[PDB]
């Protein structure tokens, strides 16, 4: 059993351990079985016996030259096969009989030569077949297609396909329920007969890197014309073969196809125009652009009827001026290019995610920098610097917002969140702010969760600033640099379950403070510095609470606090970790665990 | 110890008392009265300084129902070439002036504020005078 | 003597005291005497006596309303009297006489109706007389002004001026050396005559808030033609009557004046061009804007001969592409505009204050960012976020370098400052920078200066980061939440004088690492949280040491620390503010100076 | 614990060994070879790998003459439609790719710098391959 035993009596990975035969020194039971990089090269009838309970098998470049007939036989279970990197020369007629459960099938580069004579037809509950990184050069669909009822998702790409002719897609006018998400990308494509693909139906198209010039792809894309797909994604791949122009006629042909989603994927040329470039995506509802160039484009002004509108790892420069109407959801996240945001005017906008993009806003919050008085989602995090002049006037509805790492300033300079009466849920960890003002959460009403870690405050003492939030569930605290702490602080959080203090500048732990929260199950404490306890009123700690963290610490194992070292060990039933609650003081005696010390005095 | 009023509008009502030894007399007007909602209108100022407008600020110690706001320090006149005519203004020459104002873009809790300004200027800058305005805010 | 005594036997200020005659109460050594707003209302000859050794005078508000002969009769040392404000109605043909030393006349609103019967003509020694805020209607100067010849400043704004005659002139045409700088700002000028300034010569002019209307203006800055003048100074006042238009023509009259440093000052029209606004001032040395909008302007390319460029207090927008070949010194600071800095081309520019925009730099710092290779100076202070990419190549001559209280990114990245090899003074205090590379100032051999106050370490360990900077004199390194301290860090420092490491979370003075520090003068360590020692090694304080700031900290005075409670009152003579050394540890002993306890033990 | 040679230029010397146990052999081409002043080219790989380059990212642990930068992450491949085509790559794929490069701005220290590229990738992601690159440097 030189395996490896992953999850005993159910998994085993015997990967690259020079097995010329299956193993046999295996349970019965197992369900996962990787035979990985080993020289099989012959898989012959009844090979896998000895797990008839398997539902994965992993046969990747093992070298398997010929399979004959019924060599999974016994394998009923077996909901995937991955054949993936195998020189086979002899496929038997009946090689995949016995999989009567096979749902995903992997045969990427197999030497496959022809779809024709791959022996799957009888496998009707075949969900994904991936046929990558082969040989095949024909589109033409096999006729065993119809009994492959439950199929949705095929991968073609990578092949040798050169064109697609009228009846290579004669199968599927024959299913009218077809769930087929398809691949072609990496295809040498060059020709689409005309008419072609009229009253066909498909739920995703992917054609990345299929066309060689601009003019072989406006063609092929005419071949296309009269399908109905409910996600189109074009585009190509950054290392390999780009178009050497993308002018604002290449997508022509689009206009003569019924799409729902559009995505162009990494384009290499850098766009000139956006309007006339994708006016034929314009009844499209979503629309994504990742990888592309848009330096170039002087407006982004046309009312488009998208309703999704996603922008990611696009190079930009100066900040695209939305004037999207019907758009609800925007994503313009991990773009590289300028540092300065400016007003868009999105009426309909509901979700905004703007994260991730070193922008920096001169003034939050107000409904005039957005266009919308609907926004219930506001993400701005992981961005430059944020500075706050506006309690978010008109942005009422407000029930998730997240500055989290971006440098906020003006924070107690005024209630900037005044008007958040229905804030959900709110994170401003690490975004610099120096806490001076108690009225720094005023509005926050419906306010549950609070991440404020990272932070600071003045004087480094923690005042009563949480008096408002009632419904508060959930609140960080941690690296504030917190020392002292005001006792009235957290009594009124009656519904706070967790509360994490950590890795702060505490030196004496206490337990008036927490007196009144009821509902109170966690509370973090550890990474900080205490040992000492200022008020022996060590009961004061909530009837529900059920954990409490207190792990590393510098605690004082010495008979001067004996009287506070035993209340560790009094309750150890709240406690976690204690392998890692060792001792500090005593320069003779650090690194034995606190619950267990010779209180001789 | 006697209360100045200055104005009532439909937001606010508007007064002040002096916070300083000296109690040097102040003409304060504004038109129309300010509007915790957002205003614009002319500030009417007559006074007659005992130093040097010279590079003139106001330290601002606001407060907001017993809370109280880190302090502010706002400068008029940098000290060159100011844009205030007022700036040029010496020790014990006749100040009436009229300087426009505006602002828009805040939310404020209903309640009492009250904001202390501290008025500093000179060469070697010392207090001019010290006020404390009372500002009452109903919303709505 | 209600009076003041500022400093005893040298300067009284008698202000506001309800005085009906001049105290005599008063030493006679007096050099400066303040009697501003008291009733004197009667000024008669031989009015000070008491003060024969008088320097300054202040009558400002007296109810001055009669001066006569000889009322300073006895006043030779006297070089400043100060009239502000006083109801003039007699002013005696003889009253400033005695004054032989009188520099400084200042005669503002003091009812003067015409500067022709003012009796200063025999005061040679005046350099400055101002004359502003009265009833003043005529420009033309007196013909005393020909005995005035160290005259420099003369204040003539706010008077009721209306137009300049040439005949108004002639006085001039008669004093060849004559550094005359003249304010003539808010008179209600309509009218210069042609030709009046012809070969005359002024150091400075202002003119603002002059003319009424914008033909008004540009009617007299031609009669200001033939004029030569080292700085004018056009504008307005922001508070007073403003011109309703201001464009390309109102400076065409400019063109036939000489000036050599301009400035605008306050304009509240949008300016629209700038090149054709501009052209007559390209002459020009110095050009300055300080408060005018300029968001209007498209082109801010032009080269102009201008070497100093100053915009401060501006509205812009976006960043004013600058192309000036010939400037050498660039002041862009406290402009209340956009947020994002683009590149400027600038090959000459030696000097660069770009502070206080609140401007975010994308990629710092290359040659590429300003055009220039002989940059010496660069103050990028108070601004967004400034992102390192690039370690300064192209601007090796930098001796001055000021990020402080800019959010700084990626500077434990690599040697953000590794071709700085020139760099003396370098401040990144409250940067936000987090030490985590031992190589974050390779590179700084020369450097002399190092304030990074406000940060943090990793770690709360100070590292060997230091070991290159020999030169090093002064070393800032509070509030940097340091704890534990690397014993070779400064080992290498031998000209290091000061050192600051207040602030901080210390609790063990040490005294080792500073062992090296040959010339160390001064080491601050106050406001920190020490009262053990965790080595008696307590003798190891350079020979050259001279103060030792340990005020305010929270020392252990309980005999458990005699040892180290003692080394501190052993020398005392290093110390300083004793009583702000307060004790700490006692519940009962608190507040007693640490250089004063019973040792019994 | 042989040592492999990638390539010399005028600025550097590029060789890597392996900090992982399997040692799983991988063809790194440079062409030209990389210059510290700065550099563009193309970089050729021939590998086949033994999990799946589904999320790819690089670990990267930098040193400079003893000194130790932060971890850095570097991610090939985000996972949904990505940019480059061998994240597709599946467990036993070849992949036979070029990858083009460039970069310039930035001076280094002479020296000697190791840097640890622990890649990782996978669903669950495990590490795929970890190298130890070994580049000396010689500037001017
Ligand atoms: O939205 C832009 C705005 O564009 C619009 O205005 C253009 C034009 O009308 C501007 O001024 C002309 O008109 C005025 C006067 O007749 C107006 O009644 C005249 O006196 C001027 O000489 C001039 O001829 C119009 O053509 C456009 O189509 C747009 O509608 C502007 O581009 C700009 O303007 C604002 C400021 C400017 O920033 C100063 O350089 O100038 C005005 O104000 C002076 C006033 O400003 C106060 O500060 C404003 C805010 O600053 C920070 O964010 C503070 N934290 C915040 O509290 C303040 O609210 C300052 N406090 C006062 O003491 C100053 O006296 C001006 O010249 O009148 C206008 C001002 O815009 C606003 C305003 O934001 O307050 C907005 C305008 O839409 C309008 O509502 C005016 C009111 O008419 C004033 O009564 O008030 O910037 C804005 C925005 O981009 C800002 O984010
Ligand atoms: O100065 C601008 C720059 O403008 C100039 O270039 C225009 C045009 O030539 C751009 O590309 C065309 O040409 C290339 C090729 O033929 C060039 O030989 C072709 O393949 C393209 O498809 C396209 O047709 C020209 O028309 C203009 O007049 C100007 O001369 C550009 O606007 C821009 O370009 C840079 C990037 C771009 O940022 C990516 O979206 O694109 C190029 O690079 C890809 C390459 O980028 C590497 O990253 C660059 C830096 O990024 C950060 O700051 C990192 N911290 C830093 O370390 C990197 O140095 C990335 N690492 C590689 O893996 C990517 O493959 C490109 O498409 O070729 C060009 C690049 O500009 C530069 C460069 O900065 O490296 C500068 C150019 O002037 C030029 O010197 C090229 C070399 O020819 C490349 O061999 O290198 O932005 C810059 C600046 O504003 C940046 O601050
Ligand atoms: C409290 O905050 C700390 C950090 O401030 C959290 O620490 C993480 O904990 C996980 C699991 O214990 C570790 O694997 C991570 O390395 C820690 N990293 C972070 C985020 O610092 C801690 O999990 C928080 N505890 C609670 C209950 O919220
Ligand atoms: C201290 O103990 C708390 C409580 O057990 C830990 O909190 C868990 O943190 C993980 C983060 O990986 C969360 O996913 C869990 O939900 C938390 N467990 C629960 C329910 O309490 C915390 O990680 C510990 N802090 C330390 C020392 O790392
Ligand atoms: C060392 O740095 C501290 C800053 O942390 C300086 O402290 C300031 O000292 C002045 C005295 O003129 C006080 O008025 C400030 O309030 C202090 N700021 C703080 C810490 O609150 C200190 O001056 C520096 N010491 C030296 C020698 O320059
Ligand atoms: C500790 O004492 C030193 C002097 O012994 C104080 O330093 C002075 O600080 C002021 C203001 O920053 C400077 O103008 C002086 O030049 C400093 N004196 C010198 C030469 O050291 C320091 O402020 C004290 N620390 C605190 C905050 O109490
Ligand atoms: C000292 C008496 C002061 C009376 C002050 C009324 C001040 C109004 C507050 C300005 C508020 C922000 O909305 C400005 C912008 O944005
Ligand atoms: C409960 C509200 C208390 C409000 C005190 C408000 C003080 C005014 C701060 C204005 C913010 C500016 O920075 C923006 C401009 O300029
Ligand atoms: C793991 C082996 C890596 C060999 C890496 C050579 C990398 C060159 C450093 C890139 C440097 C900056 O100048 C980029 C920008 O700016
Ligand atoms: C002594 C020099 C040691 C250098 C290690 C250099 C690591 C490369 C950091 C590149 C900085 C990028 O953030 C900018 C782009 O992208
Ligand atoms: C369809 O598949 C069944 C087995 O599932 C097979 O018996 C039948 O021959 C196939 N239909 C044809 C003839 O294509
Ligand atoms: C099939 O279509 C349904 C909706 O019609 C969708 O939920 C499902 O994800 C699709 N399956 C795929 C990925 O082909
Ligand atoms: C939380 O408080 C809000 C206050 O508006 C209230 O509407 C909500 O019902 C509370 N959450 C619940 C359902 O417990
Ligand atoms: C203040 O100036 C105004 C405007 O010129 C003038 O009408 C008024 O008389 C002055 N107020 C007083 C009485 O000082
Ligand atoms: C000039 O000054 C002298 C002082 O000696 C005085 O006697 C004479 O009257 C003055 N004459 C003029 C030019 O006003
Ligand atoms: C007089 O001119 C000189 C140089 O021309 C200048 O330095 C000086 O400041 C001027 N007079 C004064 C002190 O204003
Ligand atoms: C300061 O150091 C520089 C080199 O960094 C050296 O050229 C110079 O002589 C030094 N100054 C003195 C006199 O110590
Ligand atoms: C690698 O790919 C190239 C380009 O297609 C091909 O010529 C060669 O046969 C391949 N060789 C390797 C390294 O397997
Ligand atoms: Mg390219
Ligand atoms: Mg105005």
């Amino acid at each position: 059993e030189p395996c490896v035993e992953v999850v005993p009596n159910i998994t085993y990975q015997c990967m690259e351990l020079n097995f010329y035969k299956i193993p046999d020194n295996l349970p019965f039971s197992t369900k996962n079985l990787d035979l990985s990089f080993n020289p099989l090269r012959h898989l012959g009838s009844y090979s896998f016996f000895s797990f008839p309970e398997l539902q994965v098998l992993d046969l990747s470049r093992c070298e398997i030259q010929t399979i004959e007939d019924g060599a999974y036989q016994s394998l009923s279970h077996l909901s995937t096969l991955i054949l993936t990197g195998n020189p086979i020369q002899s496929l038997a007629l009946g090689a995949f009989s016995g999989l009567s459960s096979l749902q995903k099938l992997v045969a990427v580069e197999t030497n496959l030569a022809s779809l024709e004579n791959f022996p799957i037809g009888h496998l009707k509950t075949l969900k994904e077949l991936n046929v990558a990184h082969n040989l095949i050069q024909s589109f033409k669909l096999p006729e065993y297609f119809s009994n492959l009822t439950n199929l949705e998702h095929l991968d073609l790409s990578s092949n040798k396909i050169q064109s697609i002719y009228c009846t290579d897609l004669r199968v599927l006018h024959q299913m009218p329920l077809l769930n087929l998400s398809l691949d072609l990308s990496l295809n040498p494509m060059n020709f689409i007969q005309p008419g072609a693909f009229k009253e066909i139906r498909l739920h995703k198209l992917t054609l990345r890197n299929n066309f060689d010039s601009l003019n072989v792809m406006k063609t092929c894309i005419q071949g296309l014309a009269g399908l109905e797909v409910h996600r189109l994604v074009l585009g190509e791949f950054r290392n390999e073969g780009n178009l050497e122009k993308f002018d604002k006629s290449a997508l022509e042909g689009l206009c003569n196809l019924t799409i729902e989603e559009f995505r162009l994927a990494y384009l290499d040329y850098y766009l000139d125009d956006i309007i006339d470039l994708f006016n034929c995506l314009t009844n499209v509802s979503s629309f994504s652009l990742v990888s592309v160039t848009i330096e170039r484009v002087k407006d982004f002004s046309y009312n488009f009827g998208w309703q999704h509108l996603e922008l990611v790892n696009c190079k930009f420069g100066q900040f695209p001026t939305l004037k999207l109407k019907s758009l609800k959801r925007l994503t313009f996240t991990s773009n590289k290019g300028g540092n300065a945001f400016s007003e868009v005017d999105l009426p309909s906008l509901e979700f905004l995610d703007l994260s991730r993009n070193g922008l920096s806003f001169k003034g939050c919050c107000s409904q005039s920098d957005f266009g919308t008085t609907s926004l219930k989602y506001l993400d701005l995090s992981f961005n430059g610097v944020i500075t706050m002049s506006s309690n978010f006037l008109g942005l009422e509805q407000l029930e998730h917002l997240d500055f989290q790492h971006s440098n906020l300033k003006q924070m107690s300079e005024f209630s900037v969140f005044l008007s958040l009466r229905n804030l959900i849920y709110l994170d401003i960890s690490h975004t610099h702010t120096r806490v001076a003002f108690n009225g720094i959460f005023n509005g926050l009403s419906s306010l549950e969760v609070l991440k404020m870690a990272g932070n600071s405050f003045q004087e480094n003492f923690l005042p009563d600033i949480f008096t408002e939030l009632r419904n508060l569930t959930f609140l960080d605290l941690s690296q504030c640099q917190l020392e002292q702490l005001s006792p009235t602080a957290f009594n009124s959080l009656s519904s706070l379950q967790v509360l994490n203090m950590s890795h702060n500048n505490f030196f004496s732990l206490d337990t008036f403070p927490y007196k009144c929260l009821n509902s109170l199950q966690v509370l973090d404490y550890s990474l900080n510095h205490i040992m000492t306890s200022k008020k022996q009123e060590l009961q004061h700690f909530p009837s529900s609470l059920a954990f409490l963290n207190l792990t590393q610490n510098d605690f004082a194992c010495t008979c001067e606090h004996q009287s506070f070292l035993q209340w560790i060990k009094d309750q150890r039933q709240l406690l976690v970790e204690v392998e890692r609650m060792e001792c500090a003081t005593p320069s003779d005696k650090q690194g034995m665990p606190v619950l267990s010390l010779n209180i001789t005095c | 110890q006697k209360q100045y009023w200055v104005c009532n509008s439909s937001d606010a009502s508007i007064s002040y008392t002096y916070c300083d030894k000296m109690q040097y007399p102040i003409s304060i007007n504004v038109n129309p009265c300010i509007e915790l909602k957002g205003s614009k209108g002319l500030l009417h100022i007559f006074y007659i300084p005992r130093r040097d407008l010279k590079q003139l600020y106001f330290n601002l110690y606001i407060t907001v129902n017993t809370m109280n706001l880190p302090k502010r320090k706002e400068v008029i006149c940098r000290g060159s070439d100011d844009d205030y005519s007022f700036c040029r203004a010496l020790k014990g020459e006749t100040v009436n002036t009229t300087i426009s104002f505006s602002f828009k873009g805040i939310k404020f809790s209903k309640g009492k504020y009250k904001c202390v300004v501290e008025a500093i200027s000179g060469s070697p800058e010392e207090m001019l005078f010290c006020l404390e305005f009372v500002i009452l805010h109903q919303p709505n």
